């Protein structure tokens, strides 16, 4: 109950959070290179700034384009013991915005 | 706006004891039921309790829990859940076990 | 006397909390 | 460790003092003299005469064993100078020692993280290049 | 059905209005001075323990049967005759007090079975014997706390040197794995297409 209701100190080092981002992107590269299953339309990916990004041509004034990176602690390296699976977390870009 | 009526020595004896009260979870629960967390003045007084973490001052405090309790209470969702009886018992039981 | 000693709780033994923090500090992630 | 436990043992002895006497007072005592034994059976709660003797013998044995334990622990006790100078000096040596080892660690740790950044860049080149080219 | 005391009235006093009035006081440099007197944390140094400043004293509670002191880097042990002992001096005074306590209790049993109203005297004997036992064990502790701290600091050092050496191994491994694979370059697109026409041939 402490750890669930615990909250960190309010300062976040912005140099730190950059370094988190670097290590995070880098860690998605780790994952993805040894992530078991990529769909072939996804075979080209960009490991963005913070993000993983994925592009497939599409209409309605946009491309079908999703960005993934994930917050599950336990797996971060276990994501590789779980080659089968992973929590991934998305951020997809279309012409709309709110929805 | 009544004129303040405090005592110097007495209020550090008292603020020590109040920190101690904060160690008790049931006191937090009653405190929440009485909606003392609704008042901003209270929260500023909490930060005034931050003076008690200082070494010469903390050297006096008896029950360590309060300190932890204090950092726990900095999350407001935690305040509404210490209004809850169930979580209250969870916290008491958690100390009891550490003890 | 009193000499300063350096010890850092070496006896005692998460990104979701990081995410939530960054969410409050720079709002949306996408930017 | 040792000192606190022995402390506990003497405390144990005192507790045994009053516990013992109380147990004995609590349990049957009626002695007839000339006359015939007679009891307030309820308030009395008697115990067998043999039960009595056996219980007090047992109580004596327990107490004397406690005293023997305290003695042997006193022998276990190693003599130490009340003066803290030797310990204090040891302390200061350890603190200086961990200080300089911590400095060495810090230097080698900055060099470490720089190295890590370098290799990480080379990695990243590899990953994107490999993916694109084979796919 | 259960209840506890409410916090100080001056908690109720706080407002961010009066706070802003005291920062305006700070900007300038009665009511404001009373507010800052209220905001300072004036700790106290000595003299008050109730709801001591130092630990309790055995001479303060009852009469103390013995006194002693050991020199720096030296300990006292002597050979005196009860069962012809040749052993350390603090421990002997202890053993002595303990066997003595044993005997005084035997006495107590007696004076119970022969004349119960006389016990106050003897239980006093008992009491001072126990209290002395403890005061003396207490004299043993501070060194024990110090050596426990020593062992702890030794643990931190061990973790430190071990962590340093582990880091060293990791860094050497990283330098060598980095040197094995080193093919450093920028503008890699040119090298990707160069590699395509190399593969072609």
């Amino acid at each position: 109950t402490s750890k669930l209701y615990m909250l960190s100190e309010s300062p976040l080092s912005t140099k730190q959070i950059l370094q988190t981002l670097h290590a995070l992107n880098m860690l998605i590269r780790i994952r993805l290179s040894l992530y078991e299953i990529i769909p072939t339309p996804f075979q080209h990916f960009t490991i963005a700034n913070g993000r993983c990004t994925f592009t497939v041509p599409n209409e309605f004034s946009v491309s079908l384009t999703t960005n993934s990176q994930d917050p599950k602690s336990t797996g971060i390296s276990f994501q590789w013991i779980v080659v089968d699976f992973q929590f991934h977390l998305p951020d997809f870009s279309s012409t709309p915005a709110k929805y | 706006l009544l004129s303040k009526v405090p005592d110097d020595k007495s209020r550090f004896e008292i603020e020590l004891e109040f920190v101690q009260m904060l160690s008790n979870p049931w006191y937090l629960n009653f405190l929440a039921q009485h909606k003392y967390f609704e008042d901003e003045a209270f929260l500023q007084y909490l930060e005034y309790m931050e003076y008690w973490r200082e070494p010469e001052y903390v050297k006096f405090i008896i029950y360590p829990t309060c300190l932890h309790m204090l950092t726990l209470l900095k999350n407001p969702q935690f305040r509404n859940d210490i209004s809850r009886a169930d979580l209250s018992k969870q916290v008491n039981d958690e100390i009891y076990y550490e003890w | 006397s009193l000499d300063p000693e350096i010890i850092g709780g070496q006896n005692n033994f998460n990104l979701q909390q990081i995410f939530q923090k960054i969410i409050q500090e720079r709002g949306p992630f996408r930017d | 460790c040792r000192c606190t436990q022995l402390q506990d043992t003497i405390d144990e002895v005192a507790t045994q003092f009053y516990s013992s006497i109380h147990y004995l007072s609590s349990h049957h005592d009626f002695v007839p003299l000339p006359g015939q034994e007679k009891v307030s059976d309820s308030k009395v709660n008697p115990i067998s005469a043999e039960e009595l003797q056996f219980a007090q013998r047992d109580l004596a044995k327990d107490l004397v064993t406690k005293f023997m334990q305290i003695d042997t622990l006193i022998n276990q006790l190693p003599g130490i100078s009340t003066a803290p100078k030797h310990q204090l000096e040891k302390i200061k040596k350890l603190q200086n020692s961990i200080e300089e080892k911590q400095l060495e660690r810090k230097s080698l740790e900055s060099e470490n993280e720089d190295l890590k950044l370098q290799l990480a860049k080379r990695i990243e080149t590899f990953g994107r290049l490999s993916c694109v080219l084979f796919q | 059905f259960s209840a506890f005391p409410p916090p100080p009235p001056y908690y109720k006093l706080f407002t961010r209005e009066n706070i802003e009035k005291v920062i305006s006081n700070m900007e300038k440099e009665e009511i404001e001075s009373l507010a800052k007197l209220f905001k300072k944390p004036s700790c106290l140094t000595s003299g008050t323990y109730q709801m001591p400043l130092d630990s309790q004293d055995t001479g303060a509670v009852s009469a103390s049967s013995v006194n002693e002191g050991f020199r720096a880097d030296q300990k006292s042990k002597d050979g005196e005759t009860s069962d012809l002992i040749k052993i350390p001096r603090r421990a002997y005074e202890l053993r002595f007090l303990s066997r003595s306590l044993m005997l005084n209790f035997l006495e107590l049993l007696g004076i119970m079975a022969k004349a119960p109203e006389q016990f106050p005297s003897k239980v006093e004997n008992i009491r001072v014997l126990l209290l002395n036992l403890h005061h003396l064990i207490n004299d043993y502790r501070p060194h024990q706390s110090r050596e426990s701290l020593i062992m702890l600091l030794e643990k931190q050092l061990k973790h430190e040197e071990s962590q340093v050496e582990l880091l060293r191994t990791h860094n050497r491994q990283m330098t060598e794995t980095l040197e094995k694979y080193k093919s450093l370059d920028f503008n890699m697109e040119k090298e990707g297409d160069v590699i395509q026409q190399l593969k072609s041939s």
